[PDB]
This record gives structure tokens, C-alpha cells and sequence, in this order.
């Protein structure tokens, strides 16, 4: 079967060196400790849900290019900023990224 | 053919009569002109006999499993396989389709067209007569858009010779 | 339109539909294309287009007036307003005329036709169809007249785009 | 053009647009398309060609002149001057003419043609679209006669690209 | 031509004259026009002008010796064929197809089409004469399936001056 | 359609009525007849025929997003691609193309068409009516060319047909 | 050929090229389209085949000869001789006719229209080219009569292939 | 179009008007139908409809500056192309090509035409009557073969509805 | 042409006249209409215009020297080459071959026919006339195969306008 | 044209006009219709419109070029390059070509004709009169193949219309 929202909830944690962990240990080294919270787990699932039910479906893999761009801010200035715990709460995803809404399709080829 | 859709209250409404004609006899008179598709989350009625008419639907289902059901997506998929150096043919007929989300009329010659601001369609030859009828309700009456496309379908019977009162009509959701 | 009758034990019938047809649309559907003529003793049915259809019949009623109603005498005194010098005018349309002797196919060049041995006859644009279906029943059954073209007819209005189902039947005690 | 009349509780409208159509393109929009004739006791709406329109007017007048105005037998009395040996000569314009108690539909070649129970009529390329809207708002709704002869007006005036929104509409008390 | 597929009591019927027609003359006039396909476990029926009658069914037995015989599968494979991107030609024929389970008419345009609830098919010119009369007796005589096609393929010969009364039939099981 | 261009005071108009016309019928009425390319860089009006129509402003868009917006190059660009030995089908189409350097007309067959010395444009069945009523105003007037192409669009809706009031008009800057 | 007529400021203005054109070839170049008649007390122009011009030309005068030049009654006189039972004879050719008073357009069926409000009328292949540009001209400046016919010759003749430059234009005090 | 071409005196004339017509409308009317190849050594001047028109043009370019500007051969090189197994489509226009040495006529169809003995070449709608003035000249009078092309033009624009007075001329040296 | 085969006591003979008609002109009338093939094995007439008539000959022919020169089995093979997928072009002619055993009638459309009972073939515009005339002499005298063919080709001359009295029979054995 | 070839006492020659005709206007009045070929070895002379009629002289030639000029055998090789599966285009012209040996007609269809005893050929619109006037020579006089064609020649200029006196003959040896 696909994966639903809360199917895209789970495979973010629950599977072994799944995304949260993977970064939190690739921040880990730079010297920086970060903090998932699950109200903001939420809010990466049924985020890129959002995305896969408004262009091609690419399934899980759609995780990666939404958490490559949430840990886009953090992974650069990350070895900058030795020494801190940072809370990634639904504030912070939320304005991480920004909005996705579909392309213009429409007004540009149909009379 | 005479092929109607009209929407209003969250609701839409798909209907067309069921007349083969040949020539200026009828062959088959039951025929089901709308049918359902994506597992049933969209609606379509064609016009334009038969053959092409099929290849046309075909042609956009095989657009709509491959897009997710995203009607205006795969509509316009199916356009540009049209507007391109290489064509693909050209069909004689036309379709109305229709979801929860959108509606549209997708001409197997390579377009497609929104409705006007009051979201009706019709096509074939009793077209404009089912047309005609349905905008008169829409505007001036409180009629559900499944009462309408009945009502509008049978004044277009009534005036076309290629159109009978035996339909099949289904809606959404 | 479609015409048929059917003289069967000492009945004669003429039966028709009622559509009339203005190009691929349907102006009237009640029309009553069968008549009686001199005090109601001869029934006459007419196909064709509206008008000459209506002269044609005017004109054989005049011939009947004069002519102690005589059907075969009418109808050939007036095939021979046509068939001479000075030409009447040919009208696009024929007659299926018949009383308690007599059944006859008049048509606007002048030309009386008889029927052949089963004594059928049908005009019209589903006159055929009505035929088929009159001589399949007269040659297989012991249906009435009235019967027989009742059935004909609607076997006829189901194939034919410019025949609707409402019929108008006479039959000749 | 596009003529229609309702008939609805002792009321009888006509209506009519404006646009006199030369070829493909607009000559006046202005246009009287419905007249009142025989002392304004009467109406009478014309379509099919300018000229030939005007002549089957003026000669249903004539007509109307010397039978006390009785709509019915002056129809007919026309109709049978057509109907003969000396042809009138066949013009290409129909009327739709009604007076308090008739409404009726004449043609250039003469024949009278009554409408169908619902009394509702119209011509014109226009005409099935007014016709079926028309029908619709009759069996649908408790609008007054002219008020379905404006709305019906309307819708056929956006479909037909023959026929304008300039309405010219005639009611008879 | 006229061929004509009637059903009655697990009986499936399917009979055809045999006139080739060249032009208004007559070519060949005891031409079988029923064939037999898949060791004898299907019926078939052409009309359409030789040639491409032919080739359709040629292709239809492609496809049913490459099916099991299963008719209706047989059938949209074929039809099929012709609906896609790369065309299949098209073939100026029809075949009336049908086995101990169901009954078909299959076009050389590519569509298929299942009988209406009486379960009677015909085609070619004498077509509609066939089905006037087939409807005519399965609906109100008790004659066998076989009688019925006999007896109106006859009323069609003598009507349609395409077809004969010069007919081979074949029936199922 | 109507599609009229004036250039007045380093002032682009571009402007189109909204009928798209099906046969002597109005199937949509808002249509939008003049479309922005190249990020807003340049303006283009179209007619011919929905497809067609389409699929040229298309292939002129490829070429836009493929010579950095060069007007100029980019029509010659297209043109060449049927001026060839293997041709790019053929358009039943026409563009008129403008930005703030150069303003042009493409066919559909292979030709690009500079305007002549006042820099108006038009195409469309409506064509000639608003360059007549442009040129007219452009020699005796001070309007802007927005003002100009607004009035000539409304003057040639009130004679053509095909062509309504309901237009949509983009400018430069 | 062109003939334009536009009356503002109580000034009547009609005027028109001089292209005689035998199919695409010209005959002659210098040919005066428009007339005074009555004792020049008013204007006539004609376009169509030049005989049938002519006659029809020829005809009205007559007729304004017999009533005092009443162009009104004149025009109504001359019209109601195609408007009965022996007709005159369709002639080929439209006139444009006006005096102090009135315009009026008068044609070879027997028809006679009124301008719209604007009081402007023209005739011919390049007719709307001047229409166009003259109700452009009236609608946006303070042009003389005179002008607006002289300017929106020019631009029809600029267009229409059948209309050359040189005109001959009459106004009327 | 009218383009013709004389040689008089070591002078190679070739002229054309300027009215690009479309129906019978005028598109443009400065349109320069008289263009120069090889940096000047060669007069081209076609006719035929814009489309094709140019892509032969181009065609005997890609062929000039391919076989050091050889008219002769670049036309049979051309004209070969056409003559083969394979075929270059077809087009719809014709040309007249001349330097300093030669003078020919290329068609679009594969064929290379030298003139007759008096060196004169007209091609178009409007050649005949260049071809006839030309001609009367040349044999006739001193004029200078621009003169004479000069004067042949204006005589053509004067009986060809699609030539004007505004055209354009080249010559050689 | 004229083309009859007869085949009477283990004889088979086939003749045809010689004329090439041309539009309503001779231009060759000894031409040898029936040839010999397979070292002298078959009889091949032709009719249908030179070029397809040739080329639908040798294509029997590259059939019978690659099926040991058997008839039946050969014209099949070259059937089928006609009614696959890729079609073999399409030939306007027919031809009536025949050796000691069978005897048929091949067209370039793709179908091979088997005479009737009597066994005589005829093709060509005077076919039926020598058809006639040959099934009346086989049912009524005692004369030969090559004796009728001879007699029913004269007949078939001097009625035909395209069929002349110079003909070339061949039999077998 | 009108091309005619006789041959007497060893003699064979080939004459021709030359009149270009476009439409009913003559273009070039002097040009060449009968050619040499292989070294001088072969007369050819062509009909049928510039383009084909040349392509087919080529195609003649690199056959002959080819085949040691054996005219019969270079005849053939090309005519049964038209007579296959993969067809040759089509050419809308012929050739008369003829040799110290033989003689012959080609068309550009796929066919080889030998003429009739008389050894006379003829091609063109002026074709049979130079045809008939040949025969009666040939028949009656002694006149050498070159007087006779030269004869017949100009007896065809003066009834044909597209067959001047200005011609080019060429003989063998």
C-alpha cells in the first residue's frame, strides 16, 4: 500500500538510522545537540504528504528533499555554533521552509 | 448525443441519454454515455461516435492512472500529446469530465475548455438544448444539479432526433 | 413520418405517428397524420413535407366530393391532373387512402399504386420498417388490423429518428 | 433571429431580438421583430428572410383585415393560397402570430401549425434554445408569461451569434 | 447484404442471403455470408463489400484462436487494436459475431456492441427490414429462433434490392 | 475572434474579445484571447481555432525560452521550421506578437509579417473592422493605444458575429 | 465597390469610389457610384452588379417622381412592389438613398432599413470598412459630415480590394 | 502579385508592386517582392502566397551560395530536387531570377523556364498585362529597360486587384 | 474491356477484345487482353486500365512460379497480401483466371471469387452483356466453350462503346 | 501539346510544337518538346505539364544510360518500377520514344505501349488530329515520315488551342 501521514510519522523515527536520527548525529559532530519534537514531526509528515498529493508521488524519498532543505539553515552554520541545543518545534519547521502549492497549470495552456 | 453536467451545492452531476444512432436509424437504444472512472472519483460523458469517441476516454484514463486522478493535470497531458510536431490522429468526439475538484470538455483534437462562471457543460448534437434548459434552472430555480441534468436532458430529448429520454445519469461525491 | 395499414377480415386500418420534423429537431409531437375524408366513410394518411402533403390530401378530398366518394375513381380522375399536357405541379408528397373496398397509394406526380396480394401498405420515411414488422404479423398471427399496425408502428418508431411513439389510428368499421 | 411566445394565465407574450444579420455580419440590432397588428388586438412575431418576412406579414394582414380578425380562419384562409393549383409562390419566413384567444405558427408556403399542449412557440435559428428554456421555466417555476419570454429571450440570444440581446416584447392584456 | 441473428431458447441463430452486388447488378448470387469459426463454437456474419468484410474476419480468428474462443475477449482485443496511437486502418465492414454464450457485432473502426435486452442483432442494407420483422415475432409468436431468421430474412429480401432470398443459416449448438 | 495591436507613444496594446464559437454557436464567452510570455517580456493575441491556435503560441514560447526573448529571432526562428524540406505540419492559426522593441504577425504555415508605417495589427474573422476603426482614430485622434484598441475592439464586436463585447487587453511596459 | 453616408450637423453626406470591377480585372476607375435625384434634392449611391444598380436606381426614381419626393413614402411605395403576389424581379443591387430629412437603405428584394442611432449607412464589399472607420469618427470627434465620409473612403478602399481612391462624394445642404 | 522583368542595353531590370492580399482584403501593401542574392549579384522576384513564396526563395540561396552564384546551374541543381525519386513537397510559387549573364523563371513544382527571344519575364496575377505592356515597349520604343519595367508595372496595377503602384525595383549592374 | 471465361466438356476457354480506350478515344485496338502463364498451364484475362491491370497480373504470376502453378492456393497467397496490416497498395482492375481445374475471378482489392453453378465468369465494362448473353447460350445450345466465348464476346462488342470486335481467345488443354 | 511520330522507308521521325500553356495564356511559345538521347541515338518527345513530363524523360534516360540503349528493354525497366509493392510517385505526363528500331509510348503511370501496324504515334491535346491527318497520309500519299509529320503537325496547331506552327522535329538516322 502507499504511505499515509501517519505512515510518513513513523518511517522519520522508528526505523533504524532513520532522518531524525541521522541528523541528529551529523550535528552531533559538528559539536551540536538538536531536538525533534513529535508536534513537529507532524508538521514534516503531513508536509510532505502535502507535497505528494500535488506533484508525482515519489513516496518516502520525499522526506529527504524536505528535511535537506529544514536542515539547510542548521547544517551549514552548524560547526559556527558549537556547543547548543536547538528546539525544532512546529515554529521552527514551520517557518523553515515556507509553501508549496501547485504549479499554474490553468492559465497557461486552456482557453 | 446530448451529454450534461451541471454543478451546484457541492454537487456534481453528470447525465447523458443512451441513443446509437446510424444514418437516421437507431441501432441501440440503451447505450451508457457516462461512465466512471478512476476507481470512481471522476466522471465522464462522451459524444462523437462511438470509435473515436472511445479511444478518446481510453486515452484519458490512461493520462488519469499515471497522474494520480489529477483531472486538470492529465487533461492537459493529453492536449499536449496533440499540440506537438508529431500528432496523435485526430478524434471525431469529445469528452465532459468532472471530480469533487474540477470539470471540463477535452476535444480530441487537442483542447480543453473551462466552463462559464455558472459550472455547465453540455455537448452533441442536443447539446445546447440541455444547455439551454439547465442554465434556465440553475438561474431561476433550487433544484439540486442532479434534478436539473434529469430535467435539462429530457427537453433536450424532446427537440433532438438523436436524443432519447432513456439516460444514465451518476454524480459526485 | 410513418404510415401503414392493414386490411385484415373485413377491417381496414390506417395508423400513423405523430412527429413532425423540422430538419434534425422536433417541431410537433402530437400531429395527426391520418384522417377521414367524405362524411367519415374513407381514411387517408399522409407522408411527405407538411404543406404539399396537405394539398395533396385537400385535392383528393375535392375529387371525392365530386365523385360519390368513389375512392379507386377519385384517385385515378385525379392522377390524371398530372399525367397530361397541362401539368398540375408535383407535390412532395403521398397519400395511403382507403374505405370499406378499397385500399390505395396516391402520390403527388399523379400514380395510383394497389397493394400487393396482403393487401399492406405503408409510407414514410419508417414505412419499410412498419412493413416488415405488418407482414411478419399478418403472415404469422391472427392479430387484429388494428392490432398489427398498433405493433407495427412502434416497431417502426424505434428505428426511425423521425418517427416518435405517439400514433393516431383509424380504422374503417 | 430568435422569436418566442408563452402563453400563461390569460396572457399571451411575444418576444423577439433585434439583429438583422447581412452574411456574417451585423447590419442593425435595432430591429422590431414583433408587431401588433388589426388594431393592436393581435401579435406577430417574424423570422427567415427580411423581405420574404415582410411580405408574410403584410399578406397575414390583408387576410386578418377581411375576416374580423379571426386569427384562426385567416391563418387558415392564407395557408390555402398556397395550398391550390395557382401556387403563391413559396417564401422563405415563418410567423408566429397570437391574438387573446390563439397562438399559432404560420410558414411561407402555407401551413398552420398549432402548438403543443405547454402553448409555447418559437422560431428563428435561435428558436429550439428560447423553445427549451422556455419549456423548462413553464413546468418549472411560477414566472409570469413575459417574464419567461425575457429570460428565455436572453439565454438564446447567448448562444445563437444571430441573435442579440435587443429585445422588442409584446404582451396582450 | 442482410444478415440477421436471432436468440431463443438457448438457441442462437444466424442467417444471411447471398448476393454479391457490383455496381446495380449482380456478381455472384450464392455467396455464404455465415461462417463458422474456432471448430465450430462460434458463429459469424459479415456484411460491407468483400475485401474488407473479409479481412475483419480474418482478424476476429486471429484473435479467437489466440483467446481460447473467448468471444468478448476476442472482441475488445480486436477493437482495441484500432483505438490506440498507431491505427489499425479501418475497415468499410461489420461482423455479427456469437457463440453458446453471447452474441456480438463487432466494426472494422473499432467498437463493439452488445445486442439491446431482446438479444436480436442484423446489419447490412436489409439490415433494419430483418429486425423489423425479427422484433416483430420474438415478441409476438412462439416460432423457433431459426424459423424467426428464416422467415425475416424473406420479408428483407423482398424489400431490400441488395439481398436475396438465396440464404444459408447457421445455429448454435 | 477580434485580436487588434496599436503602438502609440512607446505603448504596446494588445487586446482580443472572448467568443470562442462552435458552428453558428457560443460554447464559451470569457475566453482569454491574449496571453503574456517570456515572464511578462511580451504580449501575444491569437486566432483559428482553439487547437491549432494554441499549439502555435506554443511552439513560439519554445523558441522565446530559447533566444532570450528575441522577438525578431525568435519568429524567424519558427518560420524557418516550415520553410524546410521535412515541413511542421501546418497551422490554421495566426499570432500577433509584440514587446516593447518589435511588434509582428506569425503564420501558422511559415511567415512572419512586419505591421506597415502607424504600427497597427489585427486578425480574426473581426480583423479588418477594428484596423479600420484603429487606423481611423490613430490619424484623427490623441488617444492612448490602450483607449484605441479598447474602442476599435467594441466597434468591430458590433459587426462581427463572431466577435463580443467581452474582451481582455494587455499592455507594455 | 464602397458607399458611406453619414449625416451630422443637418448635413447628409454620401459617397463612394469609382472601381468597376469585371471580376478581378477593372474595367473602370473613374465610375460615379452616387447620384442626385428630384431636382437634386436628394442623394443615391448603389452598389452590386451595375445593371440591377441601375435599374433599381432607376426604379426609385420613378417612384419619387409620383409622390412629390417623399423619400420616406417613395422607398415604402417601391419596396411594396416585391412584397406581393407577382413579384417584380430580385434584383442584384442596394442603394443608399437620402435627402434633408432622411437616409434610408433600399434593396433589390424590396426592403427598406433605417440607420441605427448614429445615422450612418453604408454599402457594398468595402461597406464595413467604412462603417468601422466612421462610427469611429462620429463616436470620437467633431469631423464634419464631409470628412468622416471623405476619411473612411479612403481607409475601405485601403482594404478592400474592389474599392479604389477616387470618389465621388455629394452632401446636401 | 505582378513582377516583371526586362533586358535592355546590358541592363537587367526586375520589378514587382507591393500589395500582400489575403481574400480579398489588403494585409500590406509596401511588401518588397524584389529582393537581391549573392551579395548582390543576383535579382530574385517571386509570386505564389508569402509561405511557399519564401521557401523557394530560399532554396535557390542555399544553392547560389553553394555553386559560386552559377544561376543556370543553381536552377537545375534546384530544379533536380524536384524531378527525383524522392520529392521536395511541392510549392505553391514561382520565381524570376537574373544577373548580369542570364534570366530565368523557377517553379516550385521542378522546372526551369528561359524567356523567348525578347529576354521579357512577368510572373503573378498581375504578369500578362506587365508581359503585354512590356512587350508593346520594347518593340516599340527607347525606354530603358527600368523605364519599361517601370511603366509595365503601373499598367498592371491598374487592371490586377491584387497589384497596387507601390512597387519596389533592382537592377543590374 | 470485355472479358468471358466459358468452361463446357472438360474445356476452358477465355477470350477479350483488344480496344485501350483512352477518354472516349481509341488509341490502341489489337491489345492481347488474355495471356498465358505457368509455360502455358493458365488462362489470365484483364480488365481495369493498363498499369494496376499489369502490375495485379505479375503479381499472380511471382505467385504461381513459388506455389508449383497452383490456382487456387496462389490467388489466396496473393489475397491475404492484401487484407493484413500492411496493406499491398490497392489495384483498379480484376482478373479472370483459370486452368484444366478451377476457374476464378481475382481482384486488387484483395478477394478471390468462384464462379456460379454454370460456371462462367465475365469482367470489364461490356462484362454482364457477354455474361448474358454466354449463361444464355450454355443453358440452351450444344455449342462449345470456345464457340460461345466467340459468339458472347460479339455481343458483348456491339453494345459496349469500350469493347470492339478484335478479340484474342486462349483454351484449354 | 502535339507530338506525333511516323515512321516509312527506314525513316523514323518525331515531331512536336512548342506552346508552354499556363491556364488559357501562353508563356513561351518557341520551346523545344522532342529531344535526343544516348549520343543521338534515341528520339524522345514528351506531354503532360512541365515538371513530370520532364522527370519522366530522365528517369528514361538513366535507364537507357544504363542498358546499352536497348529502347524495349529500358522501356520495361522502368514501367515495372512503377508496377511493384513500393510504387514510383505518379507522373501526370508520356513519352513517345523511338529508335532506329523501335518505337514506343511511356507513361508515367507504369505502362508500355506498342503502336498499331501503321507504326504511327501521337500524344497530347492536339494528339488525334495530328493522329488522323497522319493516318490519312500514311494511307493515301507517298510523302516521306517527315513530310507527314510536318504536315500533320500544323493540321493540329490549327484546331488545337494549346498547339501552335512553331515546332521541332528530329529523325533517325
Amino acid at each position: 500500500t502507499a504511505l499515509s501521514a501517519a505512515d510518513f510519522e513513523r518511517i522519520l523515527t522508528e526505523p533504524h538510522a532513520s532522518l531524525t536520527e541521522q541528523y541528529k548525529a551529523l550535528m552531533a559532530t559538528e559539536g551540536v545537540n538538536i531536538a525533534f519534537t513529535t508536534d513537529a514531526v507532524k508538521k514534516i509528515a503531513e508536509a510532505a504528504f502535502r507535497v505528494n498529493e500535488k506533484t508525482e508521488n515519489i513516496g518516502a524519498r520525499r522526506l529527504h528533499t524536505v528535511m535537506e532543505r529544514l536542515m539547510d539553515k542548521i547544517s551549514f552554520s552548524a560547526s559556527d555554533m558549537n556547543g547548543q541545543t536547538v528546539n525544532i518545534d512546529a515554529a521552527y519547521v514551520a517557518d523553515a521552509l515556507g509553501e508549496v502549492v501547485e504549479n499554474e497549470d490553468l492559465s497557461r495552456f486552456i482557453l | 448525443t446530448t451529454i450534461v453536467s451541471v454543478r451546484r451545492n457541492g454537487q456534481v452531476v453528470v447525465g447523458g441519454d443512451g441513443q446509437v444512432s446510424l444514418g437516421n436509424t437507431v441501432m441501440k437504444g440503451n447505450a451508457r454515455k457516462v461512465r466512471r472512472l478512476y476507481n470512481g472519483k471522476v466522471l465522464a460523458g462522451f459524444a462523437g461516435g462511438t470509435a473515436d469517441a472511445f479511444t478518446l476516454f481510453e486515452l484519458f484514463e490512461r493520462k488519469l492512472e499515471m497522474h494520480q486522478g489529477h483531472l486538470l493535470k492529465s487533461a492537459v497531458e493529453l492536449a499536449k500529446d496533440w499540440r506537438t510536431d508529431r500528432a496523435l490522429r485526430k478524434l471525431e468526439a469529445m469528452l465532459i469530465v468532472a471530480d469533487e475538484k474540477e470539470s471540463l470538455i477535452i476535444t480530441g483534437i487537442g483542447d480543453v475548455v473551462q466552463p462559464e462562471e455558472d459550472q455547465i457543460l453540455a455537448i452533441g448534437s442536443g447539446g445546447n438544448y440541455a444547455l439551454s434548459a439547465a442554465r434556465a434552472l440553475v438561474e431561476n430555480t433550487e433544484l439540486s444539479a442532479h434534478e436539473i441534468v434529469e430535467k435539462s436532458l429530457r427537453i433536450a430529448g424532446d427537440i433532438c432526433v438523436f436524443t432519447n429520454t432513456n439516460f444514465t445519469i451518476e454524480e459526485l461525491p
